């Protein structure tokens, strides 16, 4: 169906030790493509997945480029929202930055992104209309209408509407094996006694990608939100990611309860039992 | 400044045999800031070939990260995973179970 | 492809 691309830039102020230590990541979807570290040896934008090296050196000088410049850009304003709160040059601060771009089946445009965050917590973002931001602050309302002068929102806006869709397109036709692939979450059942009156059922989904899941267990059919644990769903180191939900079962009541997995990449709802 | 204290998984990549190759997770996540120390242990020692993921964050802007290790499971060996992170006085401790 | 980047000192 729908579709995503991602840039998350962490650039941490380290004070005392040099400059600070700045770090980048790109996903389509749920899957990683691009890297940069500042501490890395490199020192230019790495590839992690196997369908973005295809592209020549038109493009690993450009971004190494586009992101360097984002780096410095990013230490300077390091520097100003330091001044911003009156703070002291001896902490060490963090500023994160989120943007990308969705689009649907057809490649249309539904939906740019851009938010920046100032030590996890948000600073400016620009709306869904890439028109106006949201200042959370009052030193985001200074960048704001300093950003309001200079027209931000419209070049966010061409890039948003511009070679995000573009690169995202390129990129979902490229991988085309590797994106838009799943895989049915292969699931199976687990049975721990406690007590001589009381069991665990843990049902597992493994190996699934997207990672949105959906664990339900029931009880004759009615959900079950009482004696249960979740966790999140974790990545599985190879592109696809692990989920499982328990519940503690009274000892020969098991067959009462169903696990039920509900992934997309898959055509009808599971319903397991002991 | 608010600090976030991490989320641990610590499970084998795909479902553990006796015997056969499988890989040591640890996935920590929810934690600000990102300065973070993973340690992976068979039997209380420090390994060493561990690699880890790229930094990345989620919509609340806390962080996430997953350090993995060659490692085949026997049924004498059980391995956790150690963290020591700023909101954390002790380093925490979380063993691998097989079934979790 | 990423951004570039221009329009965005605080």
């Amino acid at each position: 169906g729908s579709h995503s691309m991602r840039y998350f830039f962490t650039s941490v102020s380290r004070p005392g030790r040099g400059e600070p230590r700045f770090i980048a990541v790109g996903y389509v979807d749920d899957t990683q493509f691009v890297r940069f570290d500042s501490d890395a040896a490199s020192q230019k934008m790495e590839p992690r997945a196997p369908w973005i090296e295809q592209e020549g050196p038109e493009y690993w000088d450009q971004e190494t480029r586009n992101m360097k410049a984002h780096s410095q850009t990013d230490r300077a304003n390091l520097g100003t929202l330091r001044g911003y709160y009156n703070q002291s040059e001896d902490g060490s601060h963090t500023i994160q930055i989120m943007y990308g771009c969705d689009v649907g089946p057809d490649g249309r445009f539904l939906r740019g992104y851009r938010q920046d965050a100032y030590d996890g917590k948000d600073y400016i973002a620009l709306n869904e209309d890439l028109r106006s931001w949201t200042a959370a602050d009052m030193a985001a309302q200074i960048t704001k209408r300093k950003w309001e002068a200079v027209h931000a929102a419209e070049q966010r806006r061409v890039y948003l509407e511009g070679r995000c869709v573009d690169g995202l397109r390129r990129y979902l036709e490229n991988g085309k094996e590797t994106l838009q692939r799943t895989d049915p979450p292969k699931t199976h059942m687990t049975h721990h006694p406690i007590s001589d009156h009381e069991a665990t059922l843990r049902c597992w989904a493994l190996g699934f990608y997207p990672a949105e899941i959906t664990l339900t267990w029931q009880r004759d059919g009615e959900d079950q939100t009482q004696d249960t644990e979740l966790v999140e769903t974790r990545p599985a180191g190879d592109g696809t990611f692990q989920k499982w939900a328990a519940v503690v079962v009274p000892s020969g009541e098991e067959q009462r309860y169903t696990c039920h997995v509900q992934h997309e990449g898959l055509p009808k709802p599971l319903t397991l039992r002991w | 400044m608010i600090q976030r204290t991490p989320k641990i998984q610590v499970y084998s990549r795909h479902p553990a045999e006796n015997g056969k190759s499988n890989f040591l997770n640890c996935y920590v996540s929810g934690f600000h800031p990102s300065d973070i120390e993973v340690d992976l242990l068979k039997n209380g020692e420090r390994i060493e070939k561990v690699e880890h993921s790229d930094l990345s964050f989620s919509k609340d802007w806390s962080f996430y990260l997953l350090y993995y290790t060659e490692f085949t499971p026997t049924e004498k060996d059980e391995y956790a995973c150690r963290v020591n992170h700023v909101t954390l006085s002790q380093p925490k401790i979380v063993k691998w179970d097989r079934d979790m | 492809a990423q951004d570039i980047y221009r329009a965005s000192y605080y």
